[PDB]
């Protein structure tokens, strides 16, 4: 029994998030700080803050209790 | 995340009727167990209380020293407001409920604070301290079980920030959305005195503020809702979204602080059930 | 209370576990309730994969606390340590896939483990595996962790902000461990650690590594040629090969992530990865 990738699939209930490696491209990380030397040196960058931020500005937009 | 998160399972309720329904529960059951009187307080006078005392813990963490997050305030107003769905001021004193959710808030939090330094921010004595601490420390575990051990609140700052940042990419109409900046703080101040946490989501509330401080500000975006959020596809949906503004709107505009009379009334009455 | 002391589970960095009437009981050690159990708690109670240790009750008495989780009959440590027991590709392949599946979605969330080593991969009598011991977990996002012998060269160079990176050399370390039975790199300190680093895998250079030199924590070292990686593997595929060099990359940015090694080759090549219901199981 082979394996297949399959994505997650979790629902939002808001607005589509672009995809992150798309967001340079999309003109997103204009908007954001910068990332460091050392913080670019550790793994971290600008284009997941801004990530998580466009995630959060979306989540249950959409919902009602 | 949100949209899986136990604010929005356990914590977000569909109107404020059953707000005023589970208050009112937490005070005749208190009631009953006294039972088991003029002194004792209606649970509208318990909401005054409520409000004014999380006017205090607002101020209270406005002073705070070292500088206090603004997410861990908005953590422990939230704290506050849960605590108080379920029990009573006449059970539990609000004094020492503020603390305790600012405590547990900084812990949560990551804002790593000491006890001596958390207690030092109190205008009162070192033994007045001292008994604050031993208070907070006894009621700390009673809080936690009290929020049905629900620790991560979603506050809708980092939402703001996200549509700042959506509407400085996706929205050239809109030049400077900077400028919304102040006015979108001031309605989301004034949000978080009602009950808009406990029925609405983070996103439903900044982007209410934002909406608000544009329409103050004489700039129409129903495109942004329209186009830009693809709802013209879902008019539906649309129209849910302008009918939750609406009602975060008269929610806000109803709203009456309470009165110096009132409080100093209903503080005196607080005394004298706590004291008995 | 409704819990009755069974055995003993061990001694953790922060508790004490033991079994109880079958759950696993964690007794946390003027300060208050500790935050590494306040810190479990509300990193528990915001997820929900079958591959993450569920939080199941939680009391105590004023200051202190005790968790009570789903209990686990075994670990990844025992499976590895346990010397009748034969590690074939397909087991090696079904852990692997069901740690980076649970990584993947504590990932999305936007939450680092920092703590992985064999000991806090847990395994049912179904063969489920779960990742466990989130009182060193963060949130991550917003703009001195791990075992070292598992600690990313990032980390060991002082990295105050990181991501997925941390989380994904430690499940390479697992991976070499479960390849060769034994500790990977396991150093004593962390100048010894980043020798081994070094020596196993070779000093990486500015075209590996952009930003050596801004890490506040970080040290020149000798150049070391680094021992070819089918050497040190001598029955890992060309599909496995490129799974461990893709976890072992020196630059966290460029390290594969989750969802990117989910989706290499390896996992969906052959033989397919072995049914939980036919792991491994250390016998009495
Ligand atoms: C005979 C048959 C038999 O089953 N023998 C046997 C073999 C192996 C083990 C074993 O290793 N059990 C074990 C070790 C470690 C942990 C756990 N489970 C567990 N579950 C929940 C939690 Cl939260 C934890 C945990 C988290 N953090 C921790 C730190 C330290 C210790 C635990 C821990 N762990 C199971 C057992 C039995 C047996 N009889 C004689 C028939």
């Amino acid at each position: 029994a082979l394996y297949e990738y399959q994505p997650l699939q979790i629902e939002t209930y808001g607005p589509h998030v672009p995809e992150l490696e798309m967001l340079g491209r999309l003109g997103y990380l204009n908007h954001v700080r910068a990332a460091s030397p050392q913080d670019l040196a550790g793994g971290y960058t600008s284009s997941l803050a801004c990530h998580r931020a466009l995630q959060d500005a979306f989540s249950g937009l959409f919902w009602q209790p | 995340m949100y949209h899986n998160s136990s604010q929005k399972r356990h914590w977000t309720f569909s109107s404020e009727e059953q707000l005023a329904r589970l208050r009112a529960d937490a005070n005749r059951k208190f009631r009953c167990k006294a039972v088991a009187d003029p002194v004792f307080l209606e649970p509208h006078e318990e909401m005054t209380l409520c409000k004014y005392y999380e006017k205090r813990l607002l101020e209270f963490c406005s002073v705070f020293k070292p500088a206090m997050p603004r997410s861990v305030v908005g953590t422990a107003c939230m704290y506050f407001k849960r605590f108080y769905l379920n029990n009573s001021v006449m059970e539990y004193h609000p004094r020492i409920i503020m603390l305790t959710c600012a405590f547990l808030a900084c812990k949560v939090d990551e804002f790593n604070v000491s006890s001596p330094q958390f207690v030092g921010n109190l205008r009162e004595s070192p033994l007045g301290q001292e008994k604050a601490l031993e208070q907070i420390l006894e009621y700390e575990l009673l809080l936690i079980q009290q929020l049905n051990f629900h620790l991560i609140v979603h506050n809708p700052y980092r939402p703001f920030e996200g549509f700042l940042i959506d509407l400085k990419t996706r929205y050239p109409i809109l030049e400077n959305p900077e400028i919304l900046r102040k006015t979108a703080d001031d309605f989301l101040n004034r949000i978080a005195l009602t009950d808009a946490y406990l029925l609405y989501t983070p996103s439903q509330i900044a982007l209410t503020a934002i909406l608000s401080s544009a329409s103050r500000a004489g700039i129409t975006m129903e495109s942004y809702l329209s186009e830009s959020l693809m709802l013209k596809e879902n008019r539906t949906c649309l129209s849910q979204l302008l009918d939750i503004m609406k009602s975060m709107r008269n929610l806000v505009k109803k709203y009456e602080p309470p009165r110096s009379e009132e409080v100093a009334v209903l503080k005196q009455k607080l005394e004298r059930c706590h004291s008995a | 209370k409704r819990y009755e002391k069974l055995d003993f589970l061990g001694e953790g960095q922060f508790a004490t576990v033991y079994k109880a009437r079958i759950v696993a009981i964690k007794k946390i050690k003027k300060d208050g309730i500790n935050r590494t159990a306040l810190r479990e708690i509300k990193l528990l109670q915001e997820l929900s994969h079958p591959n993450i240790i569920g939080l199941l009750d939680a009391f105590g008495h004023k200051s202190n606390i005790s968790l009570v989780f789903d209990f686990m009959e075994t670990n990844l440590e025992v499976i590895i340590k346990d010397n009748s027991l034969v590690l074939t590709p397909s087991h090696i392949k079904a852990y692997m896939l069901m740690t980076l599946q649970g990584l993947e979605y504590l990932h999305q969330h936007w939450i680092l483990h920092r703590d992985l080593k064999p000991n806090n991969l847990l395994l049912d009598e179904n063969g489920v595996l779960k990742l466990a011991d989130f009182g060193l977990a963060k949130s991550f996002g917003s703009p001195q962790v791990v075992t070292r012998w598992y600690r990313a060269p990032e980390l060991l160079f002082g990295a105050r902000m990181y991501g997925v990176g941390v989380d994904m050399w430690a499940v390479g370390c697992i991976l070499a461990e479960l390849l060769l039975r034994v500790p990977f790199l396991p150093g004593d300190s962390d100048l010894d650690q980043l020798t081994r680093i070094f020596e196993t895998l070779g000093t990486p250079t500015e075209e590996q590594w952009p930003d050596m030199c801004s890490l506040p924590d970080y040290v020149t070292f000798k150049s070391f040629p680094g021992i070819p990686l089918h050497h040190i593997f001598s029955a890992a595929g060309d599909d496995l090969l490129d799974l461990i060099q893709g976890l072992f990359l020196f630059n966290p940015c460029a390290r594969i992530t989750a969802t990117q090694a989910l989706k290499m080759k390896y996992f969906s090549n052959r033989p397919g990865p072995t049914p939980g219901c036919q792991l491994p199981r250390p016998n009495c």
